[PDB]
């Protein structure tokens, strides 16, 4: 009821500077980020499923858990897809003791932003239920191929988990199933989802804030390192170039589509089939075999040469390159970056550009 | 508020070929209709913003950045800061012979971070949109795909539209970079016409390609090779431990010694 | 040797006993581990106590079961609540019904109440260990004098939350109580309101302090009556729960301390891993040899 | 049973598309019914792929209303009761017509051991209550703790049990002093203790060695032991220079002899040394007309592209013809290239492939009658891709063919 004398001032004319500048810089911090050289899970069936529960109603967040969890995973669709094009995401909502396949297993975000857009409408009624939302999961992911790291994502909130069966035959199947489930937590620890992440593969974590929880779901955008289980398989890939109607169509075919559509004269065909798809890349609807227009795989090449680390240095120490070699600036900060083959120069700028977006060293390419 | 980025393709290799050639169009006319163009942008509008690359075989070395003869100012300082750079840069070289071919994916990296530091500078009243114009006349080496990908994917990301005018030789790296970002591509037909070429199709802005009427898009071919045999591929087989393409299949994945598990 | 003794001023003035060592060791740590708080404030501010001596009061009942319920609502896995008396505890939980809260405890977790048979208390027991590994939420609620809390230990996630209802005072017995006072006040110099105060303290601490394993392990550990803040009550707890017994915690309400239990369980259900310990709170083969560490054991024993 | 004959009819009615398919299908002479809804199978597991237990105050949580003695009709309730107590099943078993209804009976149910907790000789729960304290006296007799190996095992957790002779507390269990009110406490003490019992026990279905399993687990510390970390198989590269020039096919690229190097370096050595002019050198206005010439529409860079000419002459009803054929012959095709892919070296999966043969022979009958019907009202509009998928279907079962008589 005193937190007004948070304000001291030994010669107050910059010392409550000094003050406001120790909040301000207590006030933020910066992510923990970690790499590897290891195998990855790139093809990725991740599902998935979120609390309906009594407990997302709870306003811990700004709004309710239930409209901050929704717009968290609205962005993580769209990094998702945004970074892994091949992969997949199914939604369940788990209400009322019951589970919900609320958006089937696709690729595309459109119907999944859409769903959670309607899915903020909802009611929130019961309590959860982690052996249906899981048996809802299996039942769709038994027959996915081997290759495929097969996940799922459980954001759960409340605490009583009102199974109707055992879910301890249920983790040894999913032992025995391959599949990983990885578990992100809100207000506390439950021990079944500790003994669930760790013995299906997951990784379990609790919730302080907004940007720790943005931490979270941008640390499982990312393709996670597989076990030593997974099968490597060789899929058969498909890659149809587009065709345009031939020459002004003359001996075109015109079709429909393949999944309100208008008449489509010419576009993407699938070398399996000879369908017709208007859009890529698409698992074929008719064949089983996976369509790619393969930037599709150099979307996601940069897990496999990945980055390095940036010797940060803060002093002055030596620098006769003033300038910037990523944009040609001069360094009016004490943070110099330096790279480890090339050793050039960055700024902080270019180190969050190079690291983020970019995922090359400009240096190195040359 | 508008940001052009020329990047001129500047192969001494090449352009020593066009001027031992003998022809009418040396190098001399194509950075003139650079900068010709770029004091044409700085001219549509005050507050345009303007900075010219020049890819050398072995460096991404920037070339920007009274009135004695009649010119607006600030146009007379930005030529004579070019010529100058030019003139430092070309005539100022050296000579190797393991790396000759030139590059495109380093100055367009250039490129995406100086726009990145550009649209900090940015207030918030006004916004930046930017794009990149390519002039290239040499051949790319196909050595840098891996990461000629990884930049345009950046200027998918950070919404840069990019534009290639090539002058000699086609390009299917630089045409699916303009297919991707939504840029344009423009191969030319005849060379010193370049400008006139420039300053109807490149310079207008992205609210002015919604207005006129431009030369239509070439269809982009999606080939696909192996990484075996290098040749083409209608239905391939694509690992997901190594994430590559295989013309047809065998035991043992070749790219990351997997031990293949058989069924 | 035990885990909670205290004061150790006591035993040698009551067995006849005089020793070369009185040693207490300070829970040296680099997570919190633990939090006491005490929760001796209603949420209506009526003060929270059992100064009635058994025969009920309503409201202070109401507020037993009102931090029962939003401790359910908080805590996961298995909450543990001990009372003073088996006729307290069956006054009690015979008033959480007739007054409308114990089905609101059945929402959050599932109840197992204790009964002084030897076999009904041990399928509780299993039924409450069965419950906090299948998912739900248990609570066990039982005597602070009987078998349940003397040998059967709650591990890592069967009890978070120790509750401890009341100051557990010897009220029922009869004049061996009293004669026993009598022969401390005269042949040994022991007060009467020393002893009382000293027997209902190492019931209270020692009920308290079986929740915790190691230092990968956290309890909550909440004290319910504004008795165990009056100096000497809380000054015969043993020293490692008042070296985390903070003023701020000292006489919480009910909401504050719920809020306390969240902001306890969010900053510690985290990865704290075998790295975040090798510095302060574990030591290897070549930690020990450092005649610095050497001075830090020096530092953290001390006797009495 | 006529299930399936249910489901195949449930599904055609919720998804006319679908029954026109199956119309177009086994109406149309190509397959029969049986194949069909055979290989059709797509559903759910069950009702909620389990049912929602009873997870508490299944007594209270609509408590005794479905708007004491109010209506008595929500599902969750009844199924919860039916689970949760077995004494309620076969009472229900008994007294259902055979002389009273469910007002009458969920009248008699919110009675004592019930909904009050209570225990005393009352009304037809009487003898149920009495099985259920059988029951709770096997669970304690009949039976007992089974993780009872190093803890919880409260009977026999003193090595030195006596009566009440030689001791201190020894009034503690008192077989004096049985009041009303306190052994109503009692008995509400244990009708939560079985109520929490029988919630567990339904929502889970039906020696040294546990001892020294619960010992070794209870003495254990997770700091003072191994790490809990799983591994990470190393992906080391080998031939990494076959990602960097990807999947591009190989340009020409033929760069000649090393003399030209030196040539180039010395004529732009020379080139970049006299520079700039800006009025003369730049642009010809010769060179700018027939730009112009080029750009305007009729000229080179203006491919006579972006035109697209297109055959929407009847739309709507064509459309729907599309929609019912591509619906079709992407079912047909469905388990076609289903069951095509791996040739399942076997005489089941060839009979499969067989009957695949007949309807893909059929299809293609039903496809040129389709044809007729259709195309043969204003000449236009091919649909000759149709025919193409169809094709492709009719050449990979030759292909099969002469690759399996070659593989005899
Ligand atoms: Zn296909
Ligand atoms: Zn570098
Ligand atoms: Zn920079
Ligand atoms: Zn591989």
């Amino acid at each position: 009821x005193x937190x007004x004398x948070x304000x001291x001032x030994x010669x107050x004319x910059x010392x409550x500077x000094x003050x406001x500048x120790x909040x301000x810089x207590x006030x933020x911090x910066x992510x923990x980020x970690x790499x590897g050289q290891v195998r990855l899970g790139m093809m990725r069936h991740l599902y998935v499923v979120v609390d309906g529960s009594r407990t997302m109603e709870d306003q811990d967040l700004k709004p309710n858990r239930l409209t901050c969890t929704l717009k968290l995973l609205e962005y993580f669709v769209e990094e998702y897809f945004d970074q892994n094009p091949i992969s997949q995401i199914g939604i369940i909502v788990t209400k009322s003791k019951r589970a919900e396949k609320l958006t089937e297993l696709s690729g595309n975000p459109r119907k999944h932003i859409t769903s959670l857009k309607k899915a903020v409408d909802m009611t929130c009624h019961g309590e959860p239920s982690l052996y249906n939302s899981l048996s809802i999961a299996m039942q769709t992911l038994k027959h996915m191929p081997g290759h495929t790291s097969r996940e799922v994502l459980i954001i759960f909130s409340s605490l009583t988990t009102c199974d109707p069966s055992n879910i301890y035959d249920l983790i040894k199947t999913l032992k025995a199933a391959k599949i990983r489930v990885s578990v992100i937590g809100l207000s506390a620890e439950v021990r079944v989802c500790t003994v669930l992440a760790r013995e299906t593969g997951g990784t379990y974590h609790v919730i302080l804030d907004e940007s720790h929880y943005k931490e979270l779901l941008t640390h499982h955008v990312s393709p996670p390192p597989a076990s030593s289980s997974s099968e490597c398989s060789l899929i058969r890939m498909g890659f149809p170039q587009h065709t345009i109607x031939x020459x002004x169509x003359x001996x075109x075919x015109x079709x429909x589509x393949x999944x309100x559509x208008x008449x489509x004269x010419g576009g993407y065909f699938c070398p399996q089939c000879r369908a017709k798809y208007c859009e890529l890349p698409v698992e074929c609807k008719i064949c089983g075999l996976t369509l790619v227009s393969a930037p599709h795989l150099a979307r996601s090449y940069h897990h496999l040469f990945p980055l390095d680390a940036f010797q940060e240095i803060p002093l002055e120490e030596y620098n006769g390159e003033r300038f910037c070699y990523g944009c040609q600036g001069e360094l009016k900060d004490q943070h110099v970056y330096v790279c480890a083959v090339c050793q050039n120069v960055f700024c902080v700028d270019c180190d969050v550009f190079v690291h983020d977006s970019l995922h090359c060293c400009p240096g190195c390419i040359h | 508020l508008n940001l052009l980025v020329i990047v001129v393709d500047a192969n001494p290799i090449w352009w020593g070929k066009q001027a031992l050639k003998e022809s009418q169009f040396t190098l001399s006319k194509c950075i003139d209709a650079v900068m010709v163009l770029g004091n044409s942008h700085l001219f549509m509008n005050r507050s345009n913003k303007l900075a010219v690359i020049a890819s050398h075989i072995q460096e991404s070395r920037f070339l920007y950045p009274g009135s004695k003869d009649g010119k607006y100012e600030l146009l007379t300082s930005a030529n004579e800061v070019i010529v100058e750079e030019i003139k430092d840069l070309m005539t100022k070289s050296d000579i190797k012979g393991q790396h000759t071919e030139t590059l495109l994916a380093g100055s367009l990296a250039k490129a995406l971070c100086y726009i990145h530091r550009m649209n900090k500078e940015v207030k918030d009243n006004q916004e930046m949109k930017s794009r990149i114009l390519v002039i290239k006349a040499a051949e790319d080496s196909a050595l840098q795909y891996m990461n000629f990908m990884n930049v345009i994917f950046a200027a998918q990301k950070q919404n840069i539209l990019i534009d290639a005018c090539v002058l000699d030789s086609d390009s299917g790296l630089l045409q699916q970079a303009c297919d991707i970002t939504g840029g344009l591509y423009l191969k030319v037909p005849q060379m010193p016409s370049l400008l006139q070429y420039l300053l109807w199709v490149f310079l207008p802005d992205q609210d002015q390609r919604s207005q006129l009427i431009l030369p239509p898009p070439v269809h982009v071919d999606y080939r696909a090779a192996c990484f075996c045999h290098r040749n083409l591929i209608e239905i391939g087989y694509v690992c997901s431990v190594c994430l590559s393409i295989f013309c047809n299949f065998s035991p043992i994945c070749t790219t990351c010694e997997t031990a293949f598990k058989i069924s | 040797t035990s885990g909670t003794l205290s004061p150790l001023d006591i035993y040698p003035k009551i067995l006849d006993f005089h020793p070369v060592t009185m040693a207490t060791f300070t829970m040296t740590l680099a997570r919190v581990c633990l939090c006491p708080m005490i929760i001796g404030r209603g949420n209506d501010q009526v003060a929270i106590s059992s100064k009635f001596e058994t025969r009920e009061d309503i409201a202070v009942i109401r507020n037993y079961g009102n931090l029962l319920l939003e401790m359910s609502a908080v805590v996961p896995d298995g909450i543990v609540a001990f009372f003073t008396s088996y006729q307290y505890m069956e006054s009690t939980v015979a008033s959480w019904y007739e007054q409308g809260i114990l089905e609101n405890i059945q929402r959050n977790k599932l109840l197992f109440i204790e009964t002084q048979d030897g076999a009904e208390t041990s399928v509780a027991l299993e039924k409450y260990q069965e419950a906090c590994e299948n998912g739900r939420g248990a609570i066990l609620l039982s005597v602070a004098r009987g078998k349940v809390s003397e040998g059967i230990d709650f591990v890592h996630h069967y009890g978070r939350a120790v509750i401890m209802f009341g100051v557990p005072y010897v009220y029922t017995q009869s004049r061996i109580l009293k004669a026993r006072l009598e022969y401390l006040r005269d042949q040994f110099q022991i007060r009467e309101n020393d002893f009382l105060t000293f027997d209902a303290m190492r019931h209270a601490a020692q009920c308290v302090g079986r929740a915790i394993r190691g230092k990968t392990d956290y309890g909550l550990m909440v004290f319910a009556d504004k008795r165990f803040a009056r100096g000497d009550k809380r000054g015969k707890l043993p020293r490692w729960i008042q070296e985390h017994l903070t003023d701020a915690n000292l006489n919480l309400t009910v909401d504050e301390g719920v809020q306390v239990a969240k902001y306890f369980l969010r900053q510690m259900a985290q990865p704290f891993h075998r790295e975040d310990q090798l510095g302060l709170s574990l030591l290897s083969l070549e930690q020990l040899e450092s005649e610095e560490t050497l001075k830090r054991i020096e530092q953290i024993a001390q006797q009495l | 049973a006529n299930k399936e004959l249910e489901e195949k009819n449930r599904m055609l009615q919720e998804d006319p598309v679908l029954f026109q398919l199956y119309k177009d299908l086994v109406v149309s002479q190509v397959i029969s019914a049986e194949e069909f809804w055979a290989n059709r199978l797509x559903x759910x597991x069950x009702x909620x792929x389990x049912x929602x237990x009873x997870x508490x105050x299944x007594x209270x949580x609509x408590x005794x209303x479905x708007x004491x003695x109010x209506x008595x009709x929500x599902s969750d309730i009844i199924e919860s009761i039916f689970r949760t107590y077995p004494a309620v099943k076969m009472k229900y078993a008994e007294n259902v017509p055979h002389n009273m209804t469910e007002k009458e009976f969920w009248t008699r149910f919110f009675q004592s051991h019930y909904f009050h907790r209570x225990x005393x000789x009352x009304x037809x729960x009487x003898x149920x209550x009495x099985x259920x304290x059988x029951x709770x006296x096997x669970x304690x007799x009949x039976x007992x703790x089974x993780x009872x190996x190093x803890x919880x095992x409260x009977x026999x957790x003193x090595x030195x049990x006596x009566x009440x002779x030689x001791x201190x507390x020894x009034x503690x269990x008192x077989x004096x002093x049985x009041x009303x009110x306190e052994n109503s406490n009692a008995a509400i003490i244990k009708r939560f203790n079985h109520h929490s019992a029988m919630v567990l026990a339904a929502g889970l279905r039906k020696q040294p060695a546990v001892k020294r399993a619960k010992l070794q687990e209870s003495i254990e510390y997770e700091d003072l032991g191994x790490x809990x970390x799983x591994x990470x198989i190393a992906l080391n590269l080998k031939k990494s220079d076959r990602y960097y020039h990807g999947p591009t096919p190989i340009x020409x690229x033929x760069x000649x002899t090393s003399q030209d190097i030196i040539n180039s370096f010395q004529s732009i050595r020379q080139e970049m040394e006299a520079y700039t002019p800006k009025l003369t050198q730049v642009l010809s206005s010769s060179a700018a007309s027939s730009t112009i010439t080029a750009l305007s529409p009729g000229g080179a860079l203006m491919q006579x592209x972006x035109x697209x000419x297109x055959x929407x002459x009847v739309p709507n009803d064509i459309q729907s013809e599309l929609k019912h054929l591509y619906v079709a012959v992407g079912e047909l095709l469905r388990h076609f290239w289903s069951c095509f892919x791996x040739x399942x070296x076997x005489x089941x999966x060839x009979x499969x492939x067989x009957x695949x043969x007949x309807x893909x022979x059929x299809x293609x009958x039903x496809x040129x009658x389709x044809x007729x019907x259709x195309x043969x009202x204003x000449x236009x509009x091919l649909v000759s891709h149709i025919e193409e998928m169809l094709q492709t279907a009719y050449n990979k079962l030759h292909t099969w063919x002469x690759x399996x008589x070659x593989x005899x």
